[PDB]
Parts: C-alpha cells; sequence; structure tokens
C-alpha cells in the first residue's frame, strides 16, 4: 500500500546513498 | 558480480546518469483514466526521451514535491497493469499467487503493444530510481537476467509439474515402462498444438540416456510455452528504455530489490507468525536460528525472506497474512535432511528445510551460504 511504498522507497534510498 | 549490491547498484546508476538527456517530459493523467491515459501518452513517445525528467501531472490536482507523486504514479500504475479486462497476466496459484503472463493474452488484440508499454514502464522505474508492486517472479527476474530458470525454479511456479520431474530425474522409466517423447502439448483459447522439443522430437522415445537431456528442455518449456512473443515485446520495450545489458551483476534478488524497495524486517512479527513441523520453538535449531536472524542485518534478512518464500515482498498485514500456492500458508520451518546437507526451501510454501544441526556455529554457517549460493 502506499504507506509500504514510501518506507519501501526510504528504506532502499538510505541503504543505498 | 562477486561485489555488494550497493556497488552494483551504483555502476548500474552511473550507467543512468551517463546517459541520460535535459529537459523533461509531460505524463498527465486522470486516476480513473491512469493506465489508458499512462499507456498512450508513453507509447506516444520515441522510447529515449523517457529518459528525461519525468513531469507526472494527475490532472486536477496539487504539485508540490515530485519523489512523492513520483512514486505514487508508479505504485498505481504497477497495480493497474495486472487489470483483468486487459487479459495481459495469470495467476499460478490461489488468490493471485504467482503472477505470470496469461498465454490467452491475445484475446486483446493489442496485448503485444500492451506488453511492450509494461516492458518500457518498468525500465522508467529503474531508470529514474522509483519502485514497483507489480509482482513479477524471480524466474521472470531470470529472463531479463539471461539467466535460465532451473529445475528448482519449476517448484515456484508449479509444484506438481516439478515433483513430476523431479521423479524422472531419480527413477528408472524404462524399468516401469514409461512412455515419454520430446513433444508437448498446449491448449490455448481452445486451440491444441504441438510443439517439438527438438528435431523430430516427435518419435524420439525418451530413456535413461535420454532423460537430463528431456528434463532440460521440458523446463526450459514450462516457462516460455504460449508467452514468447508476450515476453519478447516486454523485454524489446525495457530495453528500448534502459538497454538490457546494464543489468549485469545482479542476481534476480536483487533485481527485485531495485525493482521493489527494500522492506524492514520485523524480526518480532516474523517469530510470532512461524509455524513449525517436527521441532518446535524451544528446539535448540530454532533456537538457534532465530539468533541467527537477530545477528543478520537487514540486507541478509530479506535475502532469506526471498530464499523461503521466493520474494522481497510481504503481504500488507505482515507475516501472518502471507499466502502459499494452495492458499495462506505461515512461514514454516521443518526438520528435514541431515546435518551434512544445506538448509533447503519450498517457496510454493514458504517452508525451510533445516536439518538438525549439532551447533549453532554448523546451522549459522550453512545458513548464511546457503541464502547468498542457492535457491
Ligand atoms: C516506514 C519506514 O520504516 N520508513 C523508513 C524511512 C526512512 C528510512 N531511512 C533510513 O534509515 C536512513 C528507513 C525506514
Ligand atoms: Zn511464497
Amino acid at each position: 500500500d502506499p504507506a509500504q511504498m514510501y518506507c519501501r522507497e526510504a528504506a532502499f534510498y538510505c541503504f543505498m546513498h | 558480480p562477486d561485489r555488494s549490491f550497493r556497488w552494483k547498484y551504483h555502476q548500474f546508476r552511473f550507467l543512468c546518469h551517463s546517459n541520460a538527456l535535459p529537459s523533461h517530459v509531460k505524463i498527465s493523467v486522470s486516476r480513473q483514466t491512469l493506465f489508458e491515459d499512462s499507456f498512450q501518452q508513453i507509447m506516444n513517445m520515441k522510447p529515449y526521451d523517457l529518459r528525461r525528467r519525468l513531469y507526472i501531472i494527475m490532472r486536477g490536482e496539487e504539485g508540490l514535491d515530485y519523489g512523492g507523486i513520483a512514486r505514487e504514479w508508479f505504485f498505481l500504475l504497477s497495480h493497474e497493469v495486472l487489470n483483468p479486462m486487459y487479459c495481459l497476466f495469470e495467476y499460478a496459484g490461489k488468490n493471485n499467487y504467482c503472477l505470470q503472463i496469461n498465454p490467452a493474452s491475445s484475446i486483446n488484440p493489442d496485448h503485444l503493444t500492451y506488453f511492450r508499454f509494461i516492458g518500457r514502464f518498468i525500465a522508467m522505474a529503474l531508470y529514474h530510481g522509483k519502485f514497483i508492486d507489480t509482482g513479477f517472479t524471480l524466474p521472470f527476474y531470470k529472463r531479463m537476467l539471461n539467466k535460465r530458470p532451473t529445475l528448482k525454479d519449476l517448484e515456484s511456479i508449479d509444484p506438481e509439474f516439478y515433483n513430476s520431474i523431479v521423479w524422472i530425474k531419480e527413477n528408472n522409466l524404462e524399468e516401469c515402462g514409461l512412455e515419454l517423447y520430446f513433444i508437448q502439448d498446449m491448449e490455448i483459447l481452445g486451440k491444441v498444438t504441438t510443439h517439438e522439443l527438438k528435431e523430430g522430437g516427435e518419435s524420439i522415445r525418451v530413456t535413461e540416456e535420454n532423460k537430463e537431456e528431456y528434463i532440460m528442455l521440458l523446463t526450459d518449456w514450462r516457462f516460455t510455452r504460449g508467452v514468447e512473443e508476450q515476453t519478447k515485446a516486454f523485454l524489446d520495450g525495457f530495453n528500448e528504455v534502459a538497454p538490457l545489458e546494464w543489468l549485469r551483476y545482479f542476481d534476480e534478488k536483487e533485481l527485485e530489490l531495485m525493482l521493489c524497495g527494500m522492506q524492514e524486517i520485523d524480526m518480532s512479527d516474523w517469530q510470532k507468525s512461524t509455524i513449525y513441523r517436527h521441532y518446535t520453538k524451544n528446539s535448540k535449531q530454532i533456537q538457534w536460528f532465530w539468533q541467527v536472524v537477530k545477528e543478520m542485518d537487514n540486507e541478509k534478512r530479506i535475502r532469506l525472506l526471498q530464499f523461503v518464500t521466493g520474494t522481497c515482498r510481504l503481504p500488507v498485514g505482515g507475516f501472518a497474512e502471507l499466502i502459499g500456492s494452495n492458499g495462506p500458508q505461515k512461514f514454516c520451518i521443518d526438520k528435514v535432511g541431515k546435518e551434512t546437507w544445506l538448509p533447503r526451501s519450498h517457496t510454493c510454501f514458504n517452508r525451510l528445510d533445516l536439518p538438525p544441526y549439532k551447533s549453532y556455529e554448523q546451522l549459522r554457517e550453512k545458513l548464511l551460504y546457503a541464502i547468498e549460493e542457492t535457491e
């Protein structure tokens, strides 16, 4: 859902950069 | 290749940044007509223009910061392509388990253009660093990476067919009089056809000296049967926007993460929703198991989740709502095998075959290896 996507997106960016 | 996921990611980003175009393209959609507007506007663009800044316009709304409006458009369109009226996809198991291309998709006369569009869209997500939730399978990702689907992959999409091929592999078919030939049948839209698995397969009987080649070709045929043209249209649409060769070094699990984003794994929820077979929550190996999981960072935990369930995606309800190929199926750990074995999984059942190892150190070592190296 949108909440989970915000999390998936932000956690990915933080892991990478 | 053997380098970290983060390293491969930045190499891929450097390829994307090194090939970006300036200015922008506008994609204007209404929410009621999301798919149709997205499909017309994107397919009416030269594919390289989709590497420009994306200006997504929800007709009649706010604006402000584009990171969040980008994510909403990518997320919603990734669900909308699944809409059954389009006849593009179907599910191998019950309750939308295991997405795959519909072999009858040609009932939609535009379906090849629809698949090309989905290719462009998925490439756009990768190119622009945005995430989707369509639910493609790990073997679908293998195809994008020119990795051949394995025998073990079959167990994820089609448990019986896998068991059927395993049986042939492990047993002497001449002893049981099993009559097989290098041909297969397929019915799509009520029109049954015959594919030869190699030249003259029609007459070539399967023997003990033939078996390994038969298993291989049959495996290839199960993954490609009836969806060749759809799959090629997807791949050419992706490749038009982002060359598929830029996806080198990734394995299919990393590519899934690239497209889905990164799920934080709640160790509490995981443990509260795990069921056991022969084991109990107090068995030594189960306790060693959760201590290994606590010691894992989030990347390894995701890797394990993919190893056991076949995907990094958790349902919105968490580990309680986890689905298998025959209905709801909670994460399950089963005492199977010898300590000389590696842990093994059955993704269709969300099951980990954990052998009764004799030491935390042995279990930890084999578990970390299996997650990293096997499937
Ligand atoms: C829901 C959720 O957990 N979101 C979230 C946002 C940001 C990060 N970022 C970093 O850790 C740097 C993690 C999780
Ligand atoms: Zn699963």
